[PDB]
Parts: C-alpha cells; sequence; structure tokens
C-alpha cells in the first residue's frame, strides 16, 4: 500500500494547490523551443518559468521547517 | 497401582506440552471481479484513494 506520512501530507498540498503548472511549463518550453522569437511566447514562458521556481523553493523550505520541530520534540523523550 | 498411573500421566502430560499443533494453512484466492490493487483518483479538489 502506498504509505504517506505527515510531510508527505505537507508537501502534496502544493502539488494539489497548482492544478496544471507542472504539465503548461513543459507545453510553454515546448512551443518557444519551436519558435524561439515571438515575444508572446518569449513572455509567457517567462511568466510560467518563474511561477515554477517559486513554488519548488517554498515547498522545500516549508518540508524542512517541520522537520527540525519534530526531531526537536524527539530529542526529549529521554 | 495408583503411583504408577499418576506418575505416568503426569510425565506423558509433560511431554506432549513439548508438541506444537497449530498448524498454518496458506489458501490461495482468485478474485473474479475486481482488482487486487490499491488506486489513486486525482480529483481537482481532492487527491483521493480507493483501498
Amino acid at each position: 500500500t502506498p504509505w504517506s506520512g505527515y510531510l508527505d501530507d505537507v508537501s502534496a498540498k502544493f502539488d494539489t494547490g497548482v492544478d496544471n503548472l507542472q504539465t503548461q511549463v513543459t507545453e510553454a518550453l515546448d512551443k518557444l523551443a519551436a519558435k524561439p522569437s515571438d515575444p508572446a511566447l518569449l513572455a509567457a514562458y517567462q511568466s510560467k518559468l518563474s511561477e515554477y521556481n517559486l513554488y519548488r523553493n517554498a515547498q522545500s523550505n516549508t518540508v524542512k521547517v517541520f522537520k527540525d520541530i519534530d526531531a526537536a520534540i524527539i530529542q526529549n523523550f529521554r | 497401582y495408583v503411583d504408577m498411573v499418576v506418575n505416568a500421566a503426569t510425565m506423558m502430560d509433560k511431554q506432549n506440552d513439548g508438541i506444537e499443533l497449530g498448524r498454518q494453512k496458506i489458501g490461495v484466492m482468485r478474485l473474479n471481479n475486481t482488482f487486487v490493487g490499491d488506486r489513486t483518483y486525482n480529483l481537482r479538489d481532492q487527491k483521493m484513494v480507493i483501498p
């Protein structure tokens, strides 16, 4: 059975929060790569590449902080 | 007679005490109407799982 913890439940909220960005990025790139000279294409890909950047930085930082809270509590069981 | 009986019965009970009889049985069951695995459906609103 696919097992998921609490950190998994946390990171998953971002993935479901952005419905299709994961796909849109690849679609926009594939368009642009065909015709790297259309400003409407370039402006679109700039916007969606930078939304894709901020998405994953916010994800990994917030997954780290909960690990540090858990390890801090666990260390006091002794 | 009495002494022999009580001795023999106590010692046989201790000897059988060492034997296990909870034989584990393996059964193989086919499913005819459905898939065996869990499945995930990614609704827009939720990640959903069926066990």
